[PDB]
């Protein structure tokens, strides 16, 4: 049976409506609500690698989608414009009403290919993509999600910034996926799991400033070497560096 | 039965989005020509770990997905929007969808304040027994 | 509160269309297969102005567009049916939603006619109190 | 809160449910009904150019549905077949199962070009679309609908003649909208506010008796001097004339 | 009213098939990505004909039809998931949508334990009238 | 209005929720339940013939779908690829989230032509055509269904082998309608409404290991003679014969 959750002596307690005693009072349906609240809160791995690594693909089970009416402001979403290598697309398009995830300081968005070797992209570990207010099974195409869960509560009576970070990927959901930052059409750097969102935005900056941009035709990789130091929780909490090159790959330290 | 936050870490504070079924509107903010997008139709607010409901919060979230889960694999509903209204309608249907027998444990009805009008209005026939 | 039509006009007679969820269908009128096409299901009626309750109508439609435009604003249903039954269930909740305290003001429980059995049948007691 | 109307002494009153006392007896979803108003009962003008400047396009806004269970028979209704320069749609397809407005003594088709700078077409003073027992907050193509306003009751316990009148459109939308009324695909009149629809009806019944049609390939648009007389509202209330012609332009006095 | 099988034949058993809102999943089964596929969520019984409930059954399906079709002939919803719903609204208005008159018919308030509270503890002032 | 089943006095009863008395106690929606039952448990004859005659097309009827929480058993299902002599389809694609029914013994596969004179299947008896827990009024293209009818109730308190079986029809929806049995993509025999499922399935299996399949480029359709027997309900309940043959038609006795 689905759960809810009820104030009961300054503490939350896990209850359900035939489990009430009389002194229980709910004289509005304004005091049942729905909460989704974000993986991310748990302390759960935010970076691409470790994210994508929850999901993969499966067939011969419908998708399923419900509401929730409050969610959570989130660090970390996700948005996949993933084909396979003959071109196809391995996401469905966003059902009609289904829109991203409202509030996202970044958006992770992935493009790139993979196998996928299912129907539909669930999640590993059970949980729900939240979307605006509707949480579904699976992924869609193409659309901003957070990872999170939903709750269902039965109440008393009595700036926003979004920066968009954009990754190549290939062997998508496999366990030999390949990942690299965009700094531009051109200009990319390796990317590892240490790597934060806000690392990866001053290393961008630092690359543009620096002009450590390709200057050529042909595609720019960096890698940035074990030396440095990227990396804790996001709620608890780059000037000058040496370019070198060595399909073009390059080191930087 | 209480809540036992058994996650790796609990953000305590929660900077919480949603939308409002009112809202006075300003002029003619409420109309869809001249409203806002859906991008602005959001309100914020942060809450705090008072009395540990953040915390639990987190932890509830995490425990309802199995049963949530099962519920969602049994309905050929493609969008369902009608779990809280069930559990409206089982709130009644538990104290109200039989007989309520009046001083038992299953029965919602405090016959206190007229207990004391039969017991105070005695004292008007054994009060006046008089001829 | 009341309804005052301030509107331009008042039609004050209302033409109206309307189906039927049952209606003793004659024969094999029920089946889809037989039976009317969507132009067809619709009875017909005529209401006049009497009580005001026509001219009250329409401007009662016309202020309840804010309320229900801002609800559909925070709904992401892309159709929604359900409001007349969550007012149903609202009106549940607000009368029996807690503890009914009789002889209370938000409590709709008469003990009219048994304040009468036992007012009436102490004179089974104080009538027989001979030895 | 959304109102829900109800009667007390002998009138019409706005409560809810939450403030109804406890004589007030709802013993039955079948006392609970929703009704749909059309806004001519409530005088609008409801020729076509006045009509059509209550509504405009508008983007960023999700459409939204709701049902109602009865309605009032329409005078006057619409149909819109509105593209683009570029011969585009301006308006989407009507959804499954949304069906014309059931009862319409005219329907004003309305066919024609204009920017249309929005993706969906609102009413301008938050009024509904009102189609099949469906209110929406958009207009679907080619599909009927009248103006209306929708109201919620709780109840106490205890022949149709459609005309269908077409018209051309140019600069749909803007504030230089230019309308025909048509009599044949080739024989037009330069549509004016104060036209009412028997007075079209009756025009073109004498456009043809008297054989004042276009007999050419071209297209001949008559116009109806300020000299003659056509207007009150719908529920409380042309013989011989003269024709001369001057894309070929005409009076008709 | 009760039901009489007017059918050309019954088959006198049961053998069905459903789902489960629940079912204490095993391990990781409940989780979309390794559970069963579409086909294999259901689960089966058999159930025989005591007290004639399967051949009355099939022929309540068979007379429901008629109301049923009419309902869905009236309704606007393409799929409709809330008759069930409605109806447990519907039980809840009739014995709880307006003043409950205690020993009345339609009023399903039994004062039979405490009928025996104050009818007992009359014996504590006739008792005790002593001086 | 809706019937509602309910025990009483050790029997089923067709009550409804306002006919009630207080000793009836409804305190769970658990309680409530909806059941479909199919056709053949009443006796219908379920063999291809007879159950496509209770079937027809019929236009300006708008579909519609009732769920349904447990079901039936199904001895006999169906699944219909109807197209017109033109090509197009005469059914409908199933909408999302319509699935097959779940429990069919036999799955009668009927592929063929016909004038489909109309938008929508319907079941000419009123019946329900019965999928995965939803039941429609019309039918889907290439989605298995039974007939059925769904009943409501109020509840107390307190191997799956699968075979298709697969079919050529011609004048499809007529009274001049034509069944063949498909042995393989060349051999077939003349469906006659008198053939039980596993007589087809053991005729199927004569044929095979006698080797009367066609061995030629063309069509070969057996006939059986009205000397054989093959027929009583289903829950209530072939070695060596003769082959000669005489577009190439012949008679097996
Ligand atoms: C509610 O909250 C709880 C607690 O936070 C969450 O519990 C998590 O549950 C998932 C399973 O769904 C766990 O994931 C599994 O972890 C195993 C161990 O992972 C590593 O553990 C340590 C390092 O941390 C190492 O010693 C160890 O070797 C592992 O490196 C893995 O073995 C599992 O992977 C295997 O099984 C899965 C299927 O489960 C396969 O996909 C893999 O290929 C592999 O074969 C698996 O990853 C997770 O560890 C749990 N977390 C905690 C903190 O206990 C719930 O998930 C959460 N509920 C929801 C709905 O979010
Ligand atoms: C419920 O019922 C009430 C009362 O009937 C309706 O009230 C109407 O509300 C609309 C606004 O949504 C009003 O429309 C506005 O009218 C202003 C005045 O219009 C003329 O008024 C007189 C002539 O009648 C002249 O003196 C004057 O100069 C105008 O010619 C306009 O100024 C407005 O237009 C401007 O603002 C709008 C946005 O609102 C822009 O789109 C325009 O481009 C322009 O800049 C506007 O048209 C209307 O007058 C009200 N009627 C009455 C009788 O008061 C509600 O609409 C109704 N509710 C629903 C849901 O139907
Ligand atoms: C609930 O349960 C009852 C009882 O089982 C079902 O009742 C059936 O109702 C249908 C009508 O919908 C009946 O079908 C009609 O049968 C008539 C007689 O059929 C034959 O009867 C005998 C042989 O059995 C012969 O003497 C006779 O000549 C017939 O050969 C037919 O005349 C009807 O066909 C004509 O009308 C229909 C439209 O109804 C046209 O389509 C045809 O072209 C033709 O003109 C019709 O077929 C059926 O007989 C009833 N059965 C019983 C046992 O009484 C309900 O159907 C069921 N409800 C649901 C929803 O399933
Ligand atoms: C304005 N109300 C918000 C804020 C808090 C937040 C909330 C409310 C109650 C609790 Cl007990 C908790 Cl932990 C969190 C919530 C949840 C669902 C729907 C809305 C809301
Ligand atoms: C048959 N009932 C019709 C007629 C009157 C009309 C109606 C009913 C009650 C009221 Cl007080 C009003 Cl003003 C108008 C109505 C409204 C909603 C649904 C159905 C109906
Ligand atoms: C597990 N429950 C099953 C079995 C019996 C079956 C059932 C239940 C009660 C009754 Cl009186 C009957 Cl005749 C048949 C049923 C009906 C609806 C939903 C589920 C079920
Ligand atoms: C991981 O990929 C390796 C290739 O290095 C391969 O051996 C194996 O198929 C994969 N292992 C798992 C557990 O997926
Ligand atoms: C970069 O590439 C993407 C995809 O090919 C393209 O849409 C975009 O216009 C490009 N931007 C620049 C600046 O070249
Ligand atoms: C990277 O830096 C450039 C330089 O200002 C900026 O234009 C670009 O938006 C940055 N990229 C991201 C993802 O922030
Ligand atoms: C040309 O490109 C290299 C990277 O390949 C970059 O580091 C260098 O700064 C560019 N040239 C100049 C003059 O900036
Ligand atoms: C109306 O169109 C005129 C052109 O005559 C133009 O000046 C203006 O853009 C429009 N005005 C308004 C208020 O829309
Ligand atoms: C008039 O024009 C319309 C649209 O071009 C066309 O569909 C219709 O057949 C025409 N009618 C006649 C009588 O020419
Ligand atoms: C105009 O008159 C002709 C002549 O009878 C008629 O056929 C046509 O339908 C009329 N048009 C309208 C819109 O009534
Ligand atoms: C030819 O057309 C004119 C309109 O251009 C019309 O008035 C006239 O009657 C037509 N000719 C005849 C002989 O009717
Ligand atoms: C049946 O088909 C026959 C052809 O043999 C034809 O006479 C008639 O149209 C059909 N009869 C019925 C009742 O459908
Ligand atoms: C039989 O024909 C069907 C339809 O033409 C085709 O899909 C199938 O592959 C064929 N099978 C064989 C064994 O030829
Ligand atoms: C007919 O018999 C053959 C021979 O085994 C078998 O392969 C085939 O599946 C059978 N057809 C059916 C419909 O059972
Ligand atoms: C060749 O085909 C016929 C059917 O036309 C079949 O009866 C016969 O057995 C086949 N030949 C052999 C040698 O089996």
């Amino acid at each position: 049976s689905i759960p809810l959750g009820v104030i009961h002596n300054s503490a939350l307690q896990v209850s359900d409506v035939d489990k009430l005693v009389c002194r229980d009072k709910l004289s509005s349906t304004n005091q049942l609500r729905s909460v989704g609240l974000n993986l991310e809160g748990n302390g759960v791995a935010t970076d691409v690698p470790s994210a994508t690594k929850r999901w993969g693909f499966r067939s011969g089970v419908p998708p399923k989608v419900v509401n929730y009416e409050a969610g959570e402001w989130a660090e970390n979403c996700y948005n996949l414009e993933i084909k396979k290598p003959d071109g196809s697309e391995c996401l469905p398009a966003a059902p009609d009403g289904i829109r991203g995830f409202p509030r996202c300081r970044y958006v992770h968005k992935v493009s790139g290919t993979g196998p996928c070797a299912g129907d539909f992209a669930f999640h590993k570990e059970g949980a729900f993509f939240l979307y605006d207010r509707l949480a579904s099974t699976v992924i869609y195409r193409g659309t901003t999600f957070a990872e999170g869960v939903v709750a269902f509560l039965i109440l008393p009576q009595a700036g926003y910034y979004s920066t968009t970070i954009r990754y190549q990927a290939t062997g998508f959901g496999t366990n030999e996926t390949e990942y690299l930052f965009e700094v531009d059409n051109l200009t990319y750097v390796q990317l590892e799991s240490r790597f934060t969102p806000q690392f990866l935005l001053q290393l961008n900056e630092t690359i543009y400033t620096s002009g450590k941009r390709s200057n050529t035709t042909g595609k720019l990789i960096w890698k940035v070497n074990p030396e440095i130091d990227t990396t804790w929780a996001f709620w608890e909490t780059s000037e000058e560096l040496s370019f070198t090159v060595v399909x073009x790959x390059x080191x930087x330290x | 039965e209480a809540i036992v936050n058994a996650q790796p870490k609990c953000n305590p504070n929660l900077h919480y989005w949603t939308t409002q079924d009112e809202g006075a509107a300003i002029g003619l903010a409420w109309i869809p020509y001249f409203g806002p997008a859906a991008e602005g139709i959001y309100i914020e607010g942060l809450m705090h770990n008072q009395d540990g409901l953040i915390c639990g919060l987190r932890q509830l979230a995490n425990e309802t997905t199995q049963a949530l889960q099962l519920f969602l694999r049994a309905t050929t509903e493609l969008r369902t929007f009608s779990i809280l209204n069930r559990k409206a309608i089982d709130f009644l249907l538990q104290r109200w969808g039989g007989t309520c027998h009046i001083l038992g444990p299953d029965c919602c009805i405090e016959p206190a304040d007229w207990t004391k009008n039969i017991t105070d209005k005695i004292d008007q026939i054994i009060h006046d027994f008089v001829d």
